[PDB]
């Protein structure tokens, strides 16, 4: 009918746009550099159907919203060190290739 | 790499009713030219078994009421229609008798605990009778396929009968959409899907093949001809 | 087998339908006539008009140069070559001009070469610089004089309407408050008293002998300072004609604006004398005022229209009469008259060049043909024809088009006060002029009314101006009834009686009101001159093509009145079942077909040219084939006749473009049931039966035309060769034979359509490179590919190739441009999702889905339907009669007939029944024969149609059928599943056209590529191609939502912002991450762009003092 | 009961009312339609695929001495229904026309396992210069197929033509109720399987049922 729990999300955070950001930053955080940021991984994994068979989908926000609607994460004025917020990523397998 | 010349027939099996069935890639034009006749026959031509006439000591005509019975005639009448019998496999087509006591809930089992004919739906209100719980029913049951209203005529117990209707047909609902998909590149290939609902004894899937059989069983009729130049 | 419906018809829509022009031009281009007769208007006038040129010293010395008979002549080229060599189909025109001396000297320079006056094709249009153009007839305020209320604050003003916008000045006498009676000629306001003084009038002899009964005078006297002496007068007036000219009484200047027929003259009156007289105190002559008598001037129209003014400023002769847009005040200058005035200009300049060469040069050597430099009559003349808001291309999609476009009337003329796109007074004019002979249901949108079409039987006779229809007057002739005609009423069509129409209540119009029934019932001159030869004359030639206009609501009825222009010839032109006689004439004035001349005979061979009629003489007739339409309509002719004689009720001798055997045939008529089909015909979309494609129906063939010029620019000569460097790819000559592509070749997008290399010297192949080059035989290169190739538009099959090269004969090409390859490509299109179908009743719609015969609605005997026009809204919402076509449909399908049910007269519901009633006793007359009859399905319905009190109860099922056939039609099964459609579903053969609007030409898609080098934002290019616009309206759209980022991206990573652009394409090609912006170029650039003007745009941060780091690279 | 009475007023290739009979109240279409549906779709047939003409570089042409017009031709030729009288294959008719005559599909060179169901079939009114040498394919096929099935062959001026296979030309069916059996309630079929190019109704009808069966079959083992 639309987005799985779109309404549920609109409940969590306050300003309708606030969420759009979270999911955005999050997607722009999740399958953005790593992938090992997940929280749905177990029996609750966003799998895609496709002739051959199932397998996750390359749509960042997709996992995002539904990973948010999960439980973990957090938002607002925490992890003050944005610097140390992206660097801490170095602390655990980051980067890619070109 | 996922269809070729052999669609993928996939069911859903719920346990006794709703069982989504879905063969897949099919040339555009058979979802209808196929998934329909079944849904048709499915709603009809199917051996079934359900109540059909009732004698219940006193007052003939279905219109009236009885004392020491929270309900009225028709409520039992219809409350009866939601009965699910299973005549093993002989030839069967018998009657039935209920033993009504005092102030209790007359289930749909308080009948003649006769084997050879089990009741799938044990419960089922049927009727309520307090204190002086009279009530004596010799509720019949017949054998049919389509649907039959007040047209058969409740012979049986000559006098007194309030014949109910022939709701005999194991299936109780049959719908089907035919969204198109293209697991096989070409963006417009038919894709059935069925949703056979049945509880009147006979399982869903069973209903299907049965019909699917009823159809071919029939199709063979176009075999040896007898022309005219 | 043609059935007709109708009554009377004393004439015919009249010959030809292109008479507005054709018979117009010629009579303005007289010429063809022996150089004796022919006296005015047209070229000649312009000549005579330009008074024999003199010069300084009025009647003192030599040189007079008088003009004479001119000579249109030996036409340079021929139509066809002109278009092939992009040439205006002109022709030479010279005229012997013998100049004089004042010591006796008669010299006649024979001919004296001159301008090239463009000729007009038999057709009724022009060939100009190759393409075909048409001169559209404009309308303006008819010459004369007729005040009108001062729109300001109540106070009638006076206007003087000179003849044509180029034969007199617009003079408005405006009685104000602070200034009073003003004479404002062109660019000059001045005391109206003054000019009068000059004309003689004056205090007392003037007012107090003119303007008494209505004050409005002291103000006219006060400036009597002017009314103190003429002569000295002119001078002050002259002084009031900028700039600082020489105050020295001359009489000239005023030697016009009244004097002689020079820049003022309604000619021999006609619409000036014949009008102002019956508007003013009678009396007048050729022009306004009169001088050169022997001294002072003698006014003729300057106080009487001032008088008649005041009169309507406080007296009884009101007549506030504004432009009154009465077509007794709205003129129309036919082409010839537009082309004429232009001559009345070419000369205006020549006369200058002549008067000038007069002097200088030797009075004994100064002869004509040496005094006349043929530059004016050209230029300014060839200036008009291809550079006038009135000269236009030519709607050539389907033939009705062309023809139609000539009958059209523009008011957006470029004349004086000629309504600009929104000129001073617009949403007023538009409205239906109560004059009916210039249709009411034609116009479009946005130009709503400033462009109308003129009625059929309209005009044809002694024409001085304005349409004038034909109107019967009891048998005999029909009189070309004026437009300012009262002629004692008019009796509308119908209620006849042999010759005495026994209606004794006859409906009629008189002056305006439908006024009940004058009842003169004289049987004599039709109750005066009452009666209209047929209705037709009420409407547009290309509306009369509507079988049931009656029911059709005006508004929507116009949406078909136009639309059907946008036909688009097909292969199976099909005339329509219900058509209207006209269908048969429209395509015979278009000349889009090939007629005959005398009696019969044939001979021929058939194919490329119906060979010689063979009648007495011997003339072959070639057949234009797979031409090219201005719109890319591919209009070709078909050969009709094997080996016979003249005509068989019509000598079609081979059809034309979009005409079935002689009958105009825009689209194809097909069978259709009405009814909402699972949404596929939602709103307006029509669902369609695949069959139509399988039977090559709506298929239309279009031929394109790609071009290429071979420049010369300073780098090396631009050449058209088949040696395109590197393009080896077995492509080159895998097609492109010795340069250009080959006929019958098949072209996809990208292939080299017409190759040609180019030098360009970017950089120098430095060493190393040149070395390595030599080394590995890397032959150095100096020439680029710069070929042609076919654009992202699929392409098609190479139909033909033309080639024009400098130095060629009749050609002539853009400076620098040498040679110019052209290549035509065909296309056949069938039909697809998208595209419009639109019928004759504006039931326009675009195809959605197209079902396979399999599905669709199976009629009873199995024949599938064709279109699934939705009944929802459309009809109700639009209230029309596209049903009374679908009914006389099967009642013409089964009865196998084509019909003629004309506009407002015929094909009546009972007849539609009578017919329909029949054509069933066979449709069903069969079934009860083939061996079948009404089945469970049909009964299941019928026994419910009466529930719907839709069919007479009690009757047998069979009885209920026919009953339910006249009205709607048979149960109509749904061949999809199998059961029936509870409720009949009227079925029938409508007639759907396929408007030049196929989807193909639309729909493109971008992603990257053709990036610009001028604006830096996607536009123009080479390879991919594309680019989409994102107007302001959409900015608000995003602003309104909250997609800030989503917005930025459209002013960042997707246009100007290079850093970004690239960032994007780099981001995607990699994957994982997304287009990351920051400081859009739009900002970094605004700063270092304001600086350039001496401003220090500072970028202070959060705390004012954190002054940006910005552009710090 | 227990079974019906499959009548079959046949014909000579085309026309084929084939009446079942006491079909219990209902199946009057369960059968009646699909066959009809299928009989209009999926069915093997004959159809032109491409034509080459003497001096014709490509369509949008005009062969001298011939009244017609190259597209018409291909539009006409689009019809010409062949018969193959053989198991699996395509082929190429061939015809040359002379001076004054009327090359109706008939003059199409007699040849091997082939019949010209629709002789006559006014193919082209050439005259005075009756020159017409042509070469038209004619592939076996199924259903409808246009610009895709390229008509290469004479690699040059093939001007491939459209594929209109389905040999069936119309299909309906009544349910007329006027039978015995057991109580006036049941229905009585009678699908017609109208006109055809080559194949005959019975064949269409027959071929039809098969398909419906094979599909019906697919309802096998599910996952
Ligand atoms: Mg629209």
């Amino acid at each position: 009918m639309a987005e799985p729990g779109i309404d549920k999300l609109f409940g969590m955070v306050d300003s309708k746009y606030r969420l759009t950001v979270v999911v955005a930053k999050r997607a722009q955080q999740l399958l953005r550099h790593r992938f090992k940021n997940t929280v749905l991984e177990p029996e609750e994994r966003p799998k895609m159907r496709t002739l051959e068979g199932l397998y996750d989908d390359p749509n960042a926000v997709t996992w995002a919203m539904k990973e948010l609607l999960t439980g973990r994460l957090f938002f607002g004025e925490n992890l003050v060190p944005e610097d140390r917020l992206q660097k801490e990523m170095e602390r655990l397998y980051p980067t890619e290739e070109e | 790499e996922s269809k070729l010349k052999a669609p993928v027939f996939t069911a859903t099996t719920q346990g006794d009713h709703y069982g989504e069935f879905v063969l897949e890639p099919l040339e555009r034009g058979f979802g209808v030219t196929l998934g329909n006749p079944l849904r048709r026959i499915l709603l009809s031509s199917i051996p079934g078994t359900a109540v059909t006439s009732v004698y219940i000591e006193d007052v003939l005509h279905e219109f009236s009421t009885i004392p020491g019975v929270k309900e009225d005639v028709v409520e039992i009448i219809l409350n009866l229609k939601e009965l699910v019998v299973r005549f093993l496999d002989p030839r069967w087509r018998t009657t039935l008798i209920l033993r009504a006591e005092g102030p209790k809930e007359v289930r749909a089992v308080d009948f003649t605990p006769s084997a050879d004919v089990e009741i799938m739906n044990p419960d089922l209100h049927i009727a309520t009778l307090e204190e002086g719980g009279k009530l004596y029913m010799e509720v019949r049951v017949d054998r049919g396929v389509g649907y039959v209203p007040a047209e058969r005529h409740g012979i049986k117990d000559r006098i007194n009968a309030i014949p109910v209707d022939a709701i005999f047909s194991p299936v109780r609902r049959v719908a089907f959409q035919v969204e198109d998909t293209r697991l096989g590149q070409r963006t417009d290939l038919d894709k059935l899907t069925l949703r056979i609902w049945t509880d009147g004894s006979v399982t869903p899937l069973e209903a299907l093949n049965q019909a699917v059989a009823i159809l071919k069983e029939h199709l063979n009729y176009f075999a040896n001809p007898e022309a005219s130049l | 087998k043609i059935k007709r419906f109708g009554r009377i018809r004393e004439v015919i829509p009249l010959p030809p339908l292109t008479e507005i022009q054709v018979e117009s031009y010629k009579k303005a281009l007289q010429a063809d006539v022996p150089p004796e007769k022919r006296e005015n208007v047209g070229i000649q006038a312009a000549f005579k008009e330009t008074f024999p040129i003199e010069e300084g010293d009025k009647g003192k010395g030599g040189l007079v140069l008088d003009f004479l008979e001119y000579r249109i002549g030996d036409p340079p080229f021929s139509q066809d070559e002109c278009r092939e060599k992009d040439l205006t189909y002109q022709a030479p025109l010279y005229a012997r001009l013998q100049l004089i001396h004042k010591d006796t000297g008669l010299i006649k320079e024979d001919e004296v070469f001159l301008g090239h006056l463009p000729l007009m094709t038999e057709d009724g249009s022009f060939i100009i610089n190759g393409a075909d153009r048409v001169i559209v007839s404009q309308i303006h305020r008819s010459p004369g004089v007729y005040f009108t209320p001062d729109p300001a604050r109540p106070g009638r003003y006076i206007a003087s309407i000179i003849p044509l916008p180029k034969r007199g000045p617009w003079i408005d006498l405006e009685v104000e408050a602070s200034g009073v009676v003003t004479m404002k000629v062109n660019k000059r306001k001045f005391p109206l008293v003054l000019l009068l003084r000059v004309l003689g009038y004056d205090q007392e002899t003037l007012v107090r002998e003119l303007s008494a009964y209505g004050d409005l005078v002291q103000g006219l006297l006060d400036e009597a300072v002017l009314a103190m002496r003429p002569e000295e007068a002119m001078v002050r007036l002259f002084t009031l004609l900028r700039p600082g000219d020489p105050p020295k009484k001359d009489k000239a200047l005023a030697y016009l604006f009244g004097l002689l027929a020079d820049p003022k003259r309604y000619d021999l009156g006609e619409a000036g004398r014949y009008k102002a007289e019956e508007k003013l105190g009678v009396g007048l002559s050729g022009r306004t005022l009169v001088r050169f008598e022997d001294g002072e001037f003698k006014d003729e129209v300057f106080l009487p229209t001032l008088r008649y003014l005041f009169a309507l400023t406080a007296g009884v002769p009101g007549h506030e009469v504004d432009d009154i847009d009465h077509l007794g005040n709205r003129r129309i200058r036919t082409v010839g008259e537009l082309m004429a005035d232009q001559f009345r200009v070419g000369l205006a300049r020549l006369a200058r060049g002549v008067r000038e060469r007069m002097v200088m040069g030797s009075p004994d050597t100064l002869t004509p043909a040496k005094l006349v430099n043929s530059r004016p009559l050209e230029a300014a003349l060839r200036e008009f024809f291809s550079r006038s808001q009135l000269s236009q291309f030519k709607d050539e999609t389907n033939p009705l088009s062309s023809l139609r476009h000539k009958r059209r009337i523009s008011a957006l003329g470029p004349g004086g006060l000629t309504r600009e796109r929104a000129g001073f007074d617009v949403r007023d004019v538009h409205r239906t002029h109560y004059g009916r002979i210039c249709p009411v249901e034609t116009p479009e949108g946005a130009n709503i009314g400033l462009i109308t079409s003129l009625a059929a039987y309209a005009r044809v006779d002694a024409l001085g101006f304005i349409r004038t229809p034909y109107r019967r007057v009891k048998n005999g002739v029909v009189t070309e009834e004026v437009v300012y005609m009262t002629a004692s009423e008019e009796d509308r069509y119908t209620i006849a009686q042999a010759n005495t129409p026994l209606e004794g209540d006859r409906i009629a119009t008189d002056r305006v009101v439908a006024r009940r029934r004058g009842e003169p019932v004289i049987v004599a001159p039709e109750e005066v001159e009452f009666m209209d030869v047929s209705p037709k004359q009420v409407f547009s030639l290309n509306t009369n093509l509507i079988p049931f206009l009656e029911h059709d609501d005006a508004n929507r009825a116009l949406m078909g009145s136009n639309m059907q222009t946008q036909a688009v010839p097909l292969i199976r032109a099909q005339a329509p079942v219900v058509m209207t006689g006209l269908e048969e004439r429209v395509v015979r004035d278009s000349l889009a077909a090939l007629y005959a001349e005398e009696d019969g005979e044939v001979v021929k061979v058939d194919g490329t040219r119906i060979a010689v009629r063979y009648e007495d003489g011997r003339l072959v007739h070639p057949l234009r084939r797979y031409a090219r339409s201005n719109q890319g309509t591919a209009f070709d002719q078909r050969p009709r006749v094997r080996v016979g004689q003249r005509v068989k009720k019509g000598d079609l001798l081979a059809d034309g473009p979009a005409s079935e055997e002689g009958f105009l045939a825009l689209g194809q008529n097909v069978l259709v049931a009405i009814m909402p089909f699972d949404g596929y015909n939602f709103e307006d979309a029509i669902v369609i039966s695949e069959e139509l494609l399988k039977r090559d129906f709506y298929t239309s063939i279009h031929i394109e035309r790609y071009e290429i010029e071979a420049r010369d620019t300073k780098l090396g000569p631009e050449r058209i060769t088949r040696d395109i460097p590197h393009l080896s790819e077995a492509a080159l000559r895998d097609l492109d034979e010795e340069g250009i592509v080959r006929i019958g070749a098949e072209v996809k997008p990208g292939d080299i359509l017409v190759g040609r290399t180019s030098f360009k010297g970017e950089q120098e192949p430095s060493p190393e490179e040149r070395l390595l080059r030599s080394i590995f035989g890397e032959k150095a290169r100096d020439v680029k590919d710069t070929s042609l190739r076919v654009p992202p538009g699929e392409g098609g099959i190479v139909v033909g190739r033309l080639r024009l090269r400098r130095g060629d004969p009749g050609v002539e090409l853009k400076p620098g441009v040498r040679e110019v390859v052209r290549v035509f490509v065909a296309q056949k299109r069938k039909l697809q999702v998208g595209d419009k179908l639109a019928n004759r009743h504006g039931n326009k719609g675009v195809v959605a889905k197209i079902l396979p015969v399999e599905d669709m609605p199976h009629l009873p005997d199995g024949t599938p339907v064709d279109v699934i026009l939705n009944p929802l809204g459309v009809p109700s919402r639009m209230n029309l009669g596209q049903i009374l076509e679908t009914h006389l449909g099967l009642a013409g399908y089964f009865l196998g007939q084509r019909y003629i049910s004309p506009v407002f007269d015929g094909a009546t519901e009972p007849e539609i029944k009578e017919l329909l009633a029949e054509a069933f006793n066979l449709y069903f007359g069969k079934r009860q024969g083939e061996g079948f009859g009404v089945d469970k399905r049909e009964k299941e319905v019928l026994a419910r149609a009466e529930k719907l009190g839709l069919v007479s109860p009690g009757k047998s099922p069979e009885e209920q059928l026919k009953e339910l056939f006249d009205l709607g039609k048979v149960v109509l099964y749904d061949g999809r599943t199998g059961e029936p459609f509870e409720g009949p579903i009227v079925v029938g053969q409508m007639f759907i056209m396929k408007l030049y609007h196929m989807v193909e030409d639309k729909m493109h898609a971008r992603s990257t590529g053709p990036y610009s080098l001028i604006t830096q934002q996607p536009l123009g290019g080479k390879a991919q191609f594309g680019g989409q616009r994102f107007g302001e309206m959409e900015v608000w759209a995003l602003e309104a939502y909250g997609a800030a980022h989503t917005l930025q991206e459209m002013l960042t990573i997707k246009s100007d912002d290079i850093e970004g652009r690239n960032a994007a394409y780099q981001a995607i090609i990699k994957g994982e991450d997304v287009p990351e912006p920051s400081v859009p170029e739009s900002f970094r650039v605004l700063v270092k762009e304001l600086q350039a003007l001496a401003l220090d745009v500072q970028t202070l941060d959060e705390k004012d003092n954190p002054v940006d780091i910005f552009e710090g690279l």
